[PDB]
């Protein structure tokens, strides 16, 4: 326990007992891939092609949800990297 | 060090389990999740895939106690969700799975429930530990084979239209 | 809803000549994006507000699973 | 493990031994919040008795009716509206008169379900094992009736066929 921290990086326990054991070399590239996929899904559902009732595409929607997620994945990747993991 | 993959080292979380531990985890998923949760998921997939493979094969051969059951297990899904059978099976499956959350949560927390154990042996096919371990290994091997077989069955029966050979 | 063809609930919304409380110029849709106001009542579309509350319901039900309880997550 | 109904789960702490009908069935752990099992058992037994009476009334109204015309409706849910409000208000007042004294009784007593109702003295002379067996019979039958009366209501609301 003791999620409180004062050093350079928080302890790996703040990532939960599922991300605490992911190597940073896995989280990092996974975070970048998720960010790219989410940005592309957002730019394909909108921006590049205007949205319409007949075109919603749960893949692009679910995808776009990987952009907010990506943020968390690379934050966890940095936390793991600084904690020698 | 691994028994399944001689090149890669043995997984750290896989030492011995009567579930068929041959040390096959190249991506190290056992480090991610607790081994017990992954074992429960694997056994659930095994049982679902075995039931599904048997049902697909049988329902294409002899399944017509009525009119709406005159389908080829490929258009069966839509026809029988329109009929209402899949709704009932989903209701009972949801009840069983909602109970299974507590079963999965009672393990991973304490208790003594082995993964995939529901104390369902009404006919007592397994008697002692040796039979239990042997048939656990047999069930998991059959379930993995059934997973791959059902994957092949659906992919082939969607890549073409045919019967049992697919 | 079960088939996933959720666009069907938005097809054929209330027209611009719909008299509120009457079937003249009405539609069959129940969840739509229209924006703005009803041309007659000068108020938000009822189908707009139903869709709004459905979205809010889904979001809040999802957000209500955040904190830990007796099931380890 | 300790649940008989769900042989795999361990029952909660308050499900043990006494309070007949205890099969360890509390997966959601509702018993963990209640201070005791007295009130929940009282509510369960009241539901069991009301559901038994409801199922019996459902079947009898399906087959047997009072001589008057106002009681000639076969569908129980339609008879809920066809029957004059006088009969229903009399039934409700009778139930409330029975319910107020038991309202004083239930929230404080050790056996709130024990209303002292035994006009035929079916329990006088029975041993403890026989009494517990009778309690188990009552609870079983009541749970089955509850399921059955809810099913009857659902099938009447969904198909209009009050029976079968
Ligand atoms: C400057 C911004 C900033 C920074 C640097 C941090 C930093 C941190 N937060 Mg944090 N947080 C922030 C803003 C920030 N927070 C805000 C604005 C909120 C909302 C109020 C939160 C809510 C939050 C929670 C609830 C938790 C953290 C946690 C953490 C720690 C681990 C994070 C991690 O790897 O999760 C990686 C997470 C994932 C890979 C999952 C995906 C998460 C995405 C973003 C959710 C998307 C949905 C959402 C609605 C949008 C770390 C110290 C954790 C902690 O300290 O544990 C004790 C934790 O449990 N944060
Ligand atoms: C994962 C398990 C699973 C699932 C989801 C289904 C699902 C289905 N089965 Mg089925 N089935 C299964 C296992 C399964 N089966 C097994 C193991 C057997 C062998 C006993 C069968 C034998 C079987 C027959 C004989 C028939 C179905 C039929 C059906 C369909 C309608 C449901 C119904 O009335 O029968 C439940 C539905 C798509 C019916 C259908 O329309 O198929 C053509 C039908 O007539 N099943
Ligand atoms: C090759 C088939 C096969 C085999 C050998 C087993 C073997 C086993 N299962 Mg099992 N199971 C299977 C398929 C199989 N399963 C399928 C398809 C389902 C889905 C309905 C289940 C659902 C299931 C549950 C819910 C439970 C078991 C349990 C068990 C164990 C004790 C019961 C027993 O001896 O079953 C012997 C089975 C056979 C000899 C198959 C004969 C059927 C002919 C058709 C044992 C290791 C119990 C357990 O986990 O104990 C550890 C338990 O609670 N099984
Ligand atoms: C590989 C397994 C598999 C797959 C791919 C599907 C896929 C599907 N099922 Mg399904 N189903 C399965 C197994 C599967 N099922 C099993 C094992 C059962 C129980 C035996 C059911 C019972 C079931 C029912 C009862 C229904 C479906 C429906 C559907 C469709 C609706 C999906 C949707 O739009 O979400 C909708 C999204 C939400 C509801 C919320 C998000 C979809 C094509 C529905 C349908 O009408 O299909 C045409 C439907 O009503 N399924
Ligand atoms: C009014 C309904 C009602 C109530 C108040 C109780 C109350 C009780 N039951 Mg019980 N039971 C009921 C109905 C009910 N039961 C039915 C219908 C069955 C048959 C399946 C059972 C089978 C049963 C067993 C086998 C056992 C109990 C036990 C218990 C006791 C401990 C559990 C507890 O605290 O839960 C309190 C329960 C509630 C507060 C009810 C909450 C309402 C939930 C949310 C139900 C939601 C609806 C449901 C999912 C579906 C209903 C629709 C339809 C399909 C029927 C407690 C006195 C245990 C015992 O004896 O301990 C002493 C025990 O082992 N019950
Ligand atoms: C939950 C309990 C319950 C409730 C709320 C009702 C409610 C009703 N019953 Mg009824 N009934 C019940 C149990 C119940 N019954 C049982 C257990 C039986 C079998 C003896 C009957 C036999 C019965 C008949 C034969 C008739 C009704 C009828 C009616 C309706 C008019 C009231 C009347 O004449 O009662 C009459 C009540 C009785 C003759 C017996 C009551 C026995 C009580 C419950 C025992 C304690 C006193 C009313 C909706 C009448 C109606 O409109 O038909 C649709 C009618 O003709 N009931
Ligand atoms: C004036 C009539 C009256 C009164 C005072 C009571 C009083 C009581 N009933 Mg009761 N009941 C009645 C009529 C009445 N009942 C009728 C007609 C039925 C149908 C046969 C029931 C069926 C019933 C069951 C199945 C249960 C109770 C329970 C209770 C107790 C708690 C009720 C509660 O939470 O308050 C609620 C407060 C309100 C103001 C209720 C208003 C609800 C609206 C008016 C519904 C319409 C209490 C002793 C419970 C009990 O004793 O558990 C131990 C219990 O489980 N009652
Ligand atoms: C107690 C067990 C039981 C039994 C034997 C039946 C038996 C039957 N039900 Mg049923 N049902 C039950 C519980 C039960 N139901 C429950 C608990 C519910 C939910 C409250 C339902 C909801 C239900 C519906 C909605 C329908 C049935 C229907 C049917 C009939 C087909 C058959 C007579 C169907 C029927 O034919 O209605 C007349 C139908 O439409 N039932
Ligand atoms: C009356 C009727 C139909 C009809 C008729 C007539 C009157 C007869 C004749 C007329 O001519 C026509 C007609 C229509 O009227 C009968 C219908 C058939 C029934 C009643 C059979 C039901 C099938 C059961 C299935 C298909 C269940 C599948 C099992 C699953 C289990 C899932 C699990 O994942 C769970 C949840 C936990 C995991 O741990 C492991 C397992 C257990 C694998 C789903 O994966
Ligand atoms: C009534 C009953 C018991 C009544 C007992 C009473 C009043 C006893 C009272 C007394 O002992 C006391 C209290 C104290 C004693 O000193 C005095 C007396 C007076 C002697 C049990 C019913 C118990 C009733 C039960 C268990 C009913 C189960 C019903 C089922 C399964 C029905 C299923 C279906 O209805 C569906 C679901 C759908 C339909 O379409 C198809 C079918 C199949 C018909």
């Amino acid at each position: 326990e003791s999620t409180y921290w004062e050093g350079k990086a928080p302890p790996s326990v703040v990532l939960g007992p599922f991300l605490s054991k992911i190597p940073s070399g896995v989280l990092g590239p996974a975070s970048l891939v998720a960010l790219i996929v989410g940005s592309y899904c957002t730019h394909e559902s909108n921006i590049f092609n205007t949205l319409t009732v007949d075109t919603i595409y749960p893949a692009y929607v679910l995808g776009s949800f990987l952009t907010p997620i990506s943020w968390g994945l690379h934050v966890a990747a940095w936390i793991q990297k600084m904690n020698k993991a | 060090k691994s028994k399944a993959v001689p090149f890669l080292p043995r997984p750290a979380a896989l030492d011995g389990s009567v579930v068929g531990d041959v040390g096959f985890d190249p991506v190290g998923f056992t480090s991610w999740l607790p081994l017990s949760y992954l074992q429960e998921a694997e056994i659930k997939h095994c049982r679902i895939a075995m039931l599904a493979t048997l049902g697909w094969i049988v329902a294409d051969f002899v399944h017509l106690p009525g009119a709406v059951h005159e389908v080829s297990s490929l258009a069966a899904h839509d026809v029988a969700v329109k009929s209402g059978a899949l709704a009932q099976i989903l209701i009972w499956t949801s009840i069983a799975e909602a109970i299974s959350v507590i079963a999965i949560s009672q393990m991973l927390e304490g208790s003594g429930r082995q993964p995939g154990d529901f104390k369902f042996d009404p006919l007592n096919f397994a008697k002692d530990e040796k039979s239990l371990k042997k048939m656990q290994l047999s069930e998991l091997k059959n379930g993995r084979l059934a997973m791959l077989a059902f994957s092949g069955i659906v992919t082939q029966a969607a890549l073409t239209g045919h019967a049992f050979p697919y | 809803f079960f088939s996933g063809n959720w666009k069907a609930y938005a097809q054929n919304p209330d027209t611009a000549s719909h008299i509120f409380g009457s079937g003249e110029g009405s539609g069959t849709a129940i969840l739509t994006f229209l924006g703005g106001f009803h041309p007659q009542t000068k108020s938000l579309w009822l189908t707009d507000m139903a869709h709004h509350h459905l979205a809010i319901a889904v979001l809040f039900i999802v957000a209500g699973h955040m904190y830990r309880t007796n099931w380890l997550i | 493990a300790q649940s008989k109904a769900l042989p795999f789960l361990k029952a909660p702490a308050k499900l043990d031994g006494s309070l007949a009908g205890d099969f360890g069935f509390d997966p959601m752990g509702i018993s963990d919040q209640v201070a005791n099992l007295k009130y929940v058992r009282a509510a369960e037994l009241k539901h069991c008795r009301v559901a038994m009476l409801g199922f019996l009334g459902w079947v009898v109204q399906q087959y047997v009716h009072l001589p008057g015309e106002i009681y000639a409706e076969s569908n129980p849910l339609k008879a809920l509206t066809s029957v004059p409000l006088l009969s229903q208000i009399q039934i409700f007042l009778f139930i409330g008169a029975i319910e107020l004294a038991t309202l004083d009784q239930t929230y404080t007593a050790d056996k709130p379900w024990d209303l002292g109702f035994d006009p035929l003295n079916f329990s006088k002379g029975k041993s403890e094992q026989q009494m517990k067996d009778l309690e188990v019979k009552e609870l079983k039958n009541g749970r089955v009736a509850m399921i059955a009366i809810m099913g009857l209501i659902a099938q009447t609301l969904y198909t209009g066929v009050p029976l079968f």
